[PDB]
DNA sequence: TCATATTATTACGCCAGACAGGG
DNA sequence: CCCTGTCTGGCGTCCTCTCACCTATGA
RNA sequence: AGAACCUUACCUGGUCUUGACAUCCACGGAAGUUUUCAGAGAUGAGAAUGUGCCUUCGGGAACCGUGAGACAGGUGCUGCAU
């Protein structure tokens, strides 16, 4: 079964996968990210609730008063989307907070307070989401790009090699918080651990312990275990657990229970452990060289004397053990320093700290992070009790409190937001256990380690900031408020909520102009994952690492669509199935894989999950249950890509195009193409002007309706039915019941956007592509947008391509196009210019809006009215008068009269004005004003009457169980209709109801006309300062011409060099010229072998048109055409379309044959494609050669070319590199004002930059006077240049040179210091 | 200066000034009112912080800032670094007479000259076409002059015509690198608004046709068009000055059109026939009556100069072929007939072209350079060499290779699992044997493409390297090398992660047969390295050359 | 409108060049 | 006193094109 | 390039005064169509028909009627103001 706009033409689609997942909604994460931002969440997780949550109630320091919290909802846009873009404002809502003041009396923790006040406050406007992922924020269309990041939660990074110069590895660690202060840990290499905090001075890191109230003894028992020493009879015999012992030599007699165990010289082996343990040796008698060297480990004092013997962490020497042994303490605790496991680099790291007690700890931070001001003891207690351990200004978040707890291999998962002594002291082991050797460090390239911030996420961090700025100033208020004589407005103020939303949504990184000249390129900058932004790295310093592809990157980054240049594979764009995680990683989807069955149940996982399971490739081949047909399967298991067995995998793929995203999925043949031309493809791909004539690309991927759908450039239809088709302003829909409401009888009308300006100057308009009286479904498309052809994408037109050399005309990438493609106006785009035109009051009165233009004679006042400004339509070019805005004393007149730039033509198709309230002459403003007054009322009755007859015939409909009488029910004809009783039996009030609903629509009609006239009558409408604003739209139409850039899709990129006449084309022996010659020596170097296949398969799509159009040109009755296209949909191989074809009621078989007779559609997909015995099969049912090649005729010598050469038909794009936006020359005009050289650029009227490297490049040749007048009198020098234009103009090639005018500027600006720089003796 | 609207956009080193005359105000009414020591010690204080920030702001702790969090730009800021004085307006310097448009190609030019449109010229020449048309009488004020030529009339083409005339311009490529890149030539005048730029010329600016612009400047004084005529015309640089090799070496499509022509194959039409000189060799090309590779006893008379300048003719009959005569035809006279005898790839067409050089000098170098193109790119077109899918040969042999270096992984890891080998030695063996596996491969499809063609003569087989079109692409030395035409048939090699070290399981599918997703992944990770290198390598070349010539 | 005058983030990679520390 | 980690400054590609956005205060 | 009436601007009487000719509101009536007596006639008084284009019904555009004025009107003078 299909839809209805699916059996107009349905493409025939190879692919032998069947797909289990269908591709989820291309926009979801712009939308799902805002709509967790502004919605009504009960449990506070995650929205504006949580900031509300965490800012209120605020209480004032004692004040007795309590500002709390209960309910927030935003208000209706004052400006519908359409009109704010006209307008210029921004695309908001007001946000309405309930606030809630209570006042306390003296001593109320528990007491009622005295008195209330609630109100619902106004602090900000939002900007809210357009339905399609963009805003509007100062007219302009922006859109907000999802940041990736580094995740909250500890790291364990290594730089192994280059410190120390010596190859001796560190290993520090970073405690990344969400919001407060970093938290590093790191070695030196003198194996000593150093904490700093926010990248400041250096602390030996056991302070920090130090600092959390630990004594020397209790960091020794944490980091270090006890070897006990007993005094016995003799030597101070030693409790030996056999695991200490391992990989070290053996340096005394080890012998016990009356037997030699090992003997001095040789390692102990594990072995020797094992005998040990057999043995069960565990005391052993030492020398006195043995604890010649070891480190206590508490403290011990002499009991009589009643003083210290030796300190905690103190090596010990024999007058030491002299010293120890003759007091009484029995015991010894030393600390077991395992040069090769266990390192004493915790007891050095005492040895280092000039510290001992805990208040000097905090002295000595206090001094570290705030110097100069004091240490004493509340302000170093509050600093660091307040840098890691509160609420307030230190929270790692669910994230980092899972990545946190996942590094340290805890169980749980959820916790508090601050850290604790215990996290620290965990970070602390984890580091020492590295160095060590057991566990490994992390790597930040792995996606399960980078976290993707959104929309939502970004929005609210920035409204977090405005609202502890408003908790400020009303803790500021309060503890300065008078009761009862203030209402919660005179403590708040919606000022810096709105200031700082407004900050982020305007001037960011992130928040940026959307690139919108094609519906795939709206769509592929809404995806779009960039690792820049605010926290995160930049453009020009980093790196390597980063900017490469690593093995989590599969399935939810894009491999292939990173824009070349200074930023590649920073600004990745996101994969077609990849979700986004609960807590923003990336999660892909796999099917779940119990035994042999591969199951059709999907699972998403994300990085740090799919390293652990075994996950299938999507292209292994399983036949009809499940089973992998081989024993063996390439899958991946960690980030390895290897080849396992038939039944131990736990995943499979969901489908062969979640690798890339859906700019390269769009490329048929991609696994055909290198890797590098993809990228390429996928980049040109984004950067196409929407044609005049939209045209349906014959080898597609099918991944277009997808993108041409879920872009919301089309019209999609809310709710299917039928349709009444007024359409010359809207496409008017008529419900169908099921999906009609019983209340509010409704019909859908759609408004087509017609001609008008895009981001890009492109022309953004839909056609509706629907008929009058046609069902449509519900989720069908009706109007086609720019660059679609119904419901599908079409971004370029597919022409006839022969590869040949053609006399040098396409030499390097050049391209050689008939003058067929120009005739046809197949590549005739629209562009379309806003130009304002404002009359500021700058100084010496205002300036004006007339025709009376000066000095400029009958030769201003020609495509304008008699009170100044362009008339609309005409035929204007460069250099005329659009709007007359012109002052007197600026004899003393100007001509700031805005006209046409230097170069353009075009056609005004709109003038807009909402200028300082008196642009009208004596009446055209007031004369239009009566023109909208009636057209208001018109329509308004009009859609009432419009009801009022579907109502009038429902009365009469449903008039049969109370009042069947035809001839008696035709009274009244506009008075009344419906005169009957009923009492009981079946409720038949319907005509009461209908007669509710009628009395409602006129009662509500007029009100609603009430306001029209009300809007109507007003100057007009937009904010104060600007005074005249008056803006025209220019639309030029660029046909094409040698100079312009073509491209396809595999990276062919092309300047169309010579536009040649239809005769010396290459035509082939049955006489069709082709189109556009392309050279075939790109081929073998630039490996994109993928545009060969779409050329051959698009000859055989073409051939297949062909057929039909003769089989219905030269009309046959329908069976043969029926039994040609399910020859042409069954096809060959094992696919997923076939058709059921008899059931097109013999008329759909013919509306298919009428849209196929252009080329029969084929659907290619991505890496599950047609192979090549397809494209040959399908080449011999079309009458083609098998070959793909065809011999070619030359049009100029009329004999045939040698060797016979590929034609086929390839999808080119015009890419908006158009040449008569590049093209531009200076002789003599302005220059700046500093310096007195020509200005830069095209929209100044510039020169070019000759730079250093050209100066160098004449400084090669002997062009020592091309390079004299190059920066001397074509440049800088002022009296060079003007008495060199007058020796020009008089036939003298002379130039009289002079010093350059910087040079002296250089000059003034060194001698501006103390610095005297002078010129010499003559 | 204010900016559109009615507010002043204000420099930095007026809020420095600014700043400094503050602060010293307050300074002399403080020694005016005897403040203590205090406050006048935080008076100087910040005076000598404003004064060292007005001078170089930033060398004191952090630097002062007004909007917003940026700091602002002082005097010794306005000398230093990549935009100060010296690297953005003293040493190079935005220029008048100056243009900048997309280039094309138009191969119908001789090398002195390029192709400039004509609202460019019109728009450049501007002084030039006001001095001539008040030379002429037309008009009388320069004002009438700028509204002629403002109006455009049917007159000031031909003033532009005889201005251009004898007149170089400088052609320039954005990135110049070396003393080619800046070219001078004579312009042509184009309906268009494209430069057209001659074809050989490119391989000197690095200039494809991808999308490229170039700038035009104008040599305005009398010296300058001399200097552009008699050193930096494009007849001059025909070597490069690195070496000794042409700069002019014929790049594309003219060495297949080339290599087309002059080769052979063992019948044709007119095989084995005698003609009477290279004239009706192509007398009998174009009537149809032979092949352009036919092979064919000709009468060739060539001129050896062996004497002290002077030119010997010695004629004879070189066993030859057509095309090896229609070429014959453009040679000059001192060159022997044996450059042009063999099959002419790239290598040698550029030592055609030099020996021509260091025989005959300049003028027929120039203008053999010329001929060179010109049928290099007829003979081209009349090839018809196209490129297709069965061009790229699979071996027959390739998957056979594949199932016995299956076999030899699977035996090495038969002994993995009883663990006879260790791992470094048994990655070295995957490593060793899919690199013999991939050298078979590669030697069987270049067996199956040098030689495929074997045709008959007048009986028994006999065979000849083959005329498929990828396989002249790649032995021409037009566009190819080895290594991508075995990637385009044979497996693609052992591609390589980023960690660098290699992948054990190399990519065994080619691109005529379809790569899979995860043979697609490996080759990602192997070309995103590449373009990361080009594009961060850039800046290091590029501050290399600008040290090198700071030395020197 | 017309003088008043500066604070609560961190996440490059060498590579010279100068400086306090210690055998 | 001669090695020495350590800290501080000083580099980091040319040419071009499009768009938007610009200090608070205040009797 | 045509005075019986008309034309006609002149005389005699009989008459009109926002007017024969226009625009504007206010508000009375659809315009108009037919016919009657007195009068030199201008005009001053009667009998028959119609309600069309559109109304959250304070009404409208064509065409008569009345009053207010703003104005209309002048073949009145100056061809020595033009």
């Amino acid at each position: 079964v299909y839809s209805y706009t699916e059996k107009k033409r349905i493409r025939k689609d190879f692919g032998k996968r069947p797909q289990v997942l269908d591709v989820p909604y291309l926009l979801s994460i712009q939308l799902d990210s805002f709509q967790k931002f502004i919605e009504q969440d009960p449990e506070g997780q995650y929205g504006l609730e949580a900031a509300f949550r965490s800012v209120f109630p605020i209480q004032s320091y004692s004040g007795n008063s309590e500002l709390q919290y209960v309910s927030y909802r935003l208000g209706e846009p004052v400006f519908d989307v359409q009109e704010c873009q006209i307008r210029g404002v921004t695309y908001s809502a007001p946000l309405r907070v309930k606030l809630r003041l209570v006042i306390y009396e003296r001593e109320a923790p528990e007491g009622t307070v005295k008195d209330i006040k609630e109100q619902e406050v106004y602090m900000g406007e939002i900007p809210l989401m357009t339905d399609n992922g963009t805003f509007v924020i100062n007219g302009t269309e922006r859109v907000i790009v999802s940041q990736l990041h580094r995740s909250p939660g500890v790291f364990f990074d290594s730089d192994k090699g280059k410190t120390h110069s010596s190859g001796k590895v560190l290993y520090n660690a970073r405690i990344i918080p969400y919001r407060g202060s970093w938290l590093d840990f790191e070695f030196d290499p003198k194996d000593n651990l150093f904490v700093r905090i926010d990248r400041r001075r250096k602390l030996p890191a056991t302070i920090i312990l130090r600092a959390l109230n630990y004594t020397t003894e209790q960091i020794l028992d944490l980091f270090f275990e006890k070897v006990i020493f007993e005094i016995r009879d003799n030597k101070l015999q030693m409790e030996l657990v056999p695991e200490r012992l391992r990989g070290e030599t053996a340096s005394f007699d080890i012998e016990a229970n009356g037997k030699v165990y090992v003997e001095k010289g040789r390692r102990i082996t594990a072995r020797h452990i094992r005998q040990l343990e057999k043995d069960d040796v565990k005391l052993i008698e030492v020398p006195v060289e043995y604890i010649a060297g070891k480190v206590v480990a508490k403290d011990y004092i002499d009991e009589s004397t009643g003083e210290l013997i030796c300190a905690a962490n103190m090596e010990l020497s024999l007058d030491l053990l002299a010293k120890l042994s003759q007091s009484g303490h029995k015991r010894i605790e030393t600390l077991f320093t395992n040069d090769l496991d266990h390192g004493p680099y915790i007891s050095e790291t005492l040895r280092v700290d000039p510290t001992n007690d805990r208040l000097s700890a905090l002295v000595e931070i206090y001094r570290m992070m705030r110097p100069g001001e004091p240490p004493t003891r509340e302000a170093a207690e509050s600093l660091f009790e307040n840098l890691f351990f509160s609420e307030d200004r230190y929270d790692l978040s669910a994230v980092g409190r899972m990545k946190f707890n996942r590094s340290l291999l805890r169980e749980e998962i959820e916790g508090s937001g601050i850290l604790s002594k215990d996290d620290i002291i965990d970070v602390m082991k984890k580091l020492i256990d590295i160095r060590n050797g057991k566990g490994e460090v992390d790597d930040i390239d792995h996606l399960g380690n980078r976290r993707i911030r959104s929309v939502g996420e970004m929005a609210e961090n920035q409204f977090r900031v405005g609202l502890v700025r408003v908790e400020r100033a009303v803790k500021e208020r309060l503890s300065l408020g008078d009761l009862d004589t203030l209402m919660p407005q005179d403590m708040i103020n919606a000022k810096p909520i709105s200031a700082a939303v407004k900050e982020f949504f305007g001037s960011s990184q992130l928040s940026q102009f959307m690139d919108q000249n094609n519906p795939l390129s709206e769509i592929t900058h809404k995806r779009r994952i960039s690792a820049l932004g605010p926290g995160g790295l930049t453009r020009e310093r980093a790196g390597f690492e980063v900017r490469d592809v690593h093995p989590t990157h599969y399935g939810r980054v894009c491999p292939i669509e990173t824009p070349e240049g200074p930023n590649i594979g920073l600004i990745n764009s996101l994969s077609v199935y990849a979700q986004t995680n609960e807590y923003g990683f990336l999660e892909t989807p796999y099917r779940k894989v119990t035994d042999g069955v591969v199951t059709d149940e999907i699972h998403y996982l994300s990085a740090i999950e799919e390293g652990n399971y075994v996950i299938a490739q999507a292209n292994s081949n399983l036949d009809e249950e499940g089973h992998f047909v081989e024993d063996l399967v390439t899958c991946r298991s960690k980030g390895e890509s290897s080849l396992f067995s038939r039944d131990q995998v736990d995943y499979m793929d969901v489908s062969t195009q979640q690798v890339v995203s859906v700019g390269a999925s769009l490329i048929p043949f991609l696994e055909h193409d290198d890797a590098n031309r993809a990228l390429m493809g996928a980049n040109m791909q984004r950067q196409a002007v929407p044609t005049l004539r939209a045209d349906k690309p014959l080898v597609g991927t099918g991944m277009e309706r997808a993108v041409a759908v879920d872009s919301g450039v089309t019209a999609v239809a809310k709710r299917g039915g039928v349709v009444q088709y007024v359409d010359a302003s809207r496409i008017v829909i008529k419900v169908n019941e099921d999906e009609m409401y019983p209340g509010e009888a409704g019909i859908d009308i759609y408004n087509l956007t017609k001609y008008t300006r895009s981001n890009q100057n492109t022309c953004i308009n839909q056609m509706p592509c629907v008929s009058l009286g046609e069902p449509v479904e519900r989720g069908d498309v009706l109007a086609d947008g720019p660059s679609t052809d119904l419901g599908e994408l079409a971004l370029g037109q597919n022409m006839r391509v022969a590869f040949m050399p053609w006399n040098g005309y396409n030499f390097e990438d050049s391209i050689l196009v008939s003058e067929r493609v120009v005739q046809e106006d197949r590549f005739t785009t629209i562009h379309i210019q806003e130009l304002a035109c404002v009359s500021r009051d700058t100084k010496l009165g205002p300036e004006e809006i007339t025709a009376d233009i000066p000095n400029v004679g009958e030769a201003a006042l020609s495509k304008l009215d008699e009170s100044g400004i362009v008339y609309i339509g005409a035929e204007v070019t460069g250099g005329d008068i659009l709007v007359g805005k012109v002052t007197p004393k600026g004899s003393d007149v100007k001509d700031s009269s805005l006209r046409v730039p230097n170069g353009v033509s075009g056609t005004v198709i709109d003038v807009q004005v909402f200028t300082r309230d008196g642009v009208e002459k004596d009446k055209r403003a007031l004369e239009i004003e009566e023109m909208q007054l009636k057209q208001a009322k018109k329509d308004l009755s009009e859609e009432l009457q419009i009801l009022e007859a579907g109502l009038f015939s429902r009365i009469r409909a449903v008039l049969v169980a109370g009042g069947v009488e035809a001839e008696k029910l035709d009274k009244l004809p506009r008075d009344r209709w419906l005169e009957l009783g009923l009492t009981d039996e079946e409720k038949q009030n319907q005509l009461e109801q209908l007669a509710e609903q009628y009395d409602e629509l006129k009662h509500e009609f007029e009100k609603k006309l009430e306001a029209k006239r009300r809007k109507i009558t007003q100057g007009d409408d937009l904010a104060p300062g600007v005074l005249k604003i008056v803006k025209v739209y220019l639309a030029v139409k660029r046909r094409i011409q040698p100079g312009d850039k073509m491209a396809g899709r595999h990276g062919n990129k092309g300047v169309i060099s010579k536009i040649n006449p239809i005769e010396d084309m290459p035509y082939d022996e049955n006489g069709t010229p082709v189109d556009i010659v392309l050279n075939p020596l790109g081929v073998p170097s630039r490996m994109n072998i993928g545009q060969i296949l779409e050329t051959h398969l698009g000859m055989a799509a073409k051939g297949i048109g062909d057929k039909i159009n003769a089989m219905l040109k030269q009309q046959q009755e329908v069976a043969k055409l029926r039994e040609f296209i399910q020859r042409a949909y069954d096809l060959g191989a094992d696919v997923r379309q076939k058709v059921d074809l008899s059931t097109f009621s013999d008329e759909e078989v013919m509306r298919l044959a009428e849209n196929l007779r252009k080329g029969m559609p084929i659907a290619t997909p991505v890496f599950d494609g047609a192979k090549e015995a397809e494209i040959k099969e399908l080449l011999k049912l079309g009458d083609l050669p098998t070959s793909g090649q065809i011999r070619l005729y030359d049009g100029r010598t009329g004999e045939q070319f040698e060797r016979p050469v590929t034609v086929g038909y390839m999808y080119m794009l015009k890419l908006n590199h158009l040449v008569d936006d590049k093209m531009h020359a200076r002789s003599t005009g302005s220059y700046s004002l500093v310096t007195q050289q020509p200005l830069g650029g095209k929209a100044q009227f510039g020169g070019q930059r000759f730079g250093e490297m050209e100066v160098w490049a004449l400084e090669a040749y002997g062009a020592a006077y091309t390079l004299q007048e190059m920066l001397t009198v074509k440049s800088d020098d002022v009296n060079g240049r003007t008495k060199m234009y007058k020796n020009i103009v008089d036939g003298n090639h002379q130039m009289e040179p002079g010093m350059p005018e910087s040079f002296n500027v250089l000059l003034k600006e060194i001698r501006s210091l103390g610095i005297n720089i002078e010129l010499e003796d003559e | 200066v204010p900016l559109d609207g009615g507010r002043f956009a204000t420099s930095d080193l007026n809020d420095l000034y600014r700043r400094v005359i503050n602060r010293n105000n307050r300074l002399k009414r403080l020694l005016d009112l005897a403040a203590p020591d205090i406050i006048v010690r935080n008076e100087k204080r910040m005076l000598q912080e404003a004064v060292d920030a007005l001078l170089d702001n930033g060398r004191r702790g952090r630097a002062i800032t007004g909007s917003n969090k940026r700091p602002l730009k002082s005097l010794a800021d306005m000398i230093k670094g990549k935009q100060g004085r010296f690297r953005q307006n003293l040493l190079g310097k935005r220029v008048d007479y100056s243009g900048r448009s997309v280039i094309t190609v138009g191969p119908y030019l001789r090398l002195h000259q390029c192709g400039l449109p004509k609202k460019m010229a019109l728009e450049l020449f501007k002084p030039f076409i006001y001095g001539k048309l008040e030379l002429r009488g037309l008009a009388t004020t320069i004002k009438a002059a700028k509204k002629m030529v403002e109006r455009e009339e049917a007159v000031v083409w031909d003033i532009l015509d005889e201005v251009i005339r004898e007149h170089p311009v400088l052609l320039n490529r954005a990135p110049t690198l070396h003393r080619l890149g800046i070219q001078a030539f004579e312009p042509v005048l184009i309906e268009g608004k494209a430069i057209q730029l001659h074809p050989l010329v490119c391989a000197a600016y690095n200039a494809d046709f991808d999308g490229d612009q170039m700038a035009v400047h104008v040599p305005l004084t009398l010296e300058a068009q001399l200097e552009a005529r008699a050193l930096m015309m494009s007849t001059n640089n025909i070597l490069s000055p690195a070496n000794g090799e042409p700069i002019i070496v014929p790049s594309q499509d003219v060495v297949l059109g080339l290599y087309y022509m002059t080769r052979d194959c063992v019948n044709a039409k007119g095989e084995g026939m005698v003609l009477t000189g290279p004239k009706e060799a192509e007398r009998l090309y174009r009537s149809g009556l032979a092949s352009l590779h036919a092979r064919v006893k000709v009468r060739i008379t060539e001129y050896e100069k062996d004497a002290n300048g002077e030119l010997v003719a010695k004629t004879s009959l070189k066993d030859t072929t057509v095309g090896r005569a229609i070429l014959w035809m453009i040679v000059p006279k001192g060159l022997p007939y044996s450059i042009v005898n063999q099959a002419l790839g790239k290598k040698a067409i550029s030592k055609m072209l030099n020996t021509c050089y260091r025989i005959l000098g300049l003028k027929p170098t120039v203008i053999f350079a010329d001929q060179i193109m010109y049928t290099g790119f007829a003979y081209a077109a009349r090839s018809g060499a196209s490129v297709g899918i069965d061009d790229m040969v699979i071996p027959e042999k390739k998957h056979e290779i594949i199932s016995e270096a299956e076999a030899e992984v699977a035996e090495i890891q038969e002994q993995f699992q009883s663990g006879l080998v260790t791992a470094g030695e048994r990655y070295n063996k995957v490593i060793d044997i899919w690199a013999a596996a991939n050298d078979r491969v590669s030697k069987a499809m270049m067996d199956n493409l040098q030689t495929e063609t074997v045709i008959n003569r007048d009986g028994q087989e006999e065979k000849q390297v083959s005329f498929n079109s990828i396989y002249m692409m790649a032995d021409s030395g037009a566009r190819g090398s080895a290594a991508q035409i075995r990637q385009l048939a044979g497996m693609r090699g052992l591609m390589a992660k980023p960690d660098g070290s290699i992948i054990e399981t190399p990519i065994t599918a080619n691109f005529r047969e379809g790569l899979n997703v995860l043979q697609y992944f490996i080759s990602t990770h192997g070309a995103r390295k590449g373009l990361a290198d080009t594009a961060l390598k850039t800046a290091n070349s590029g501050y290399l050359t600008r040290r090198l010539v700071d030395v020197a």
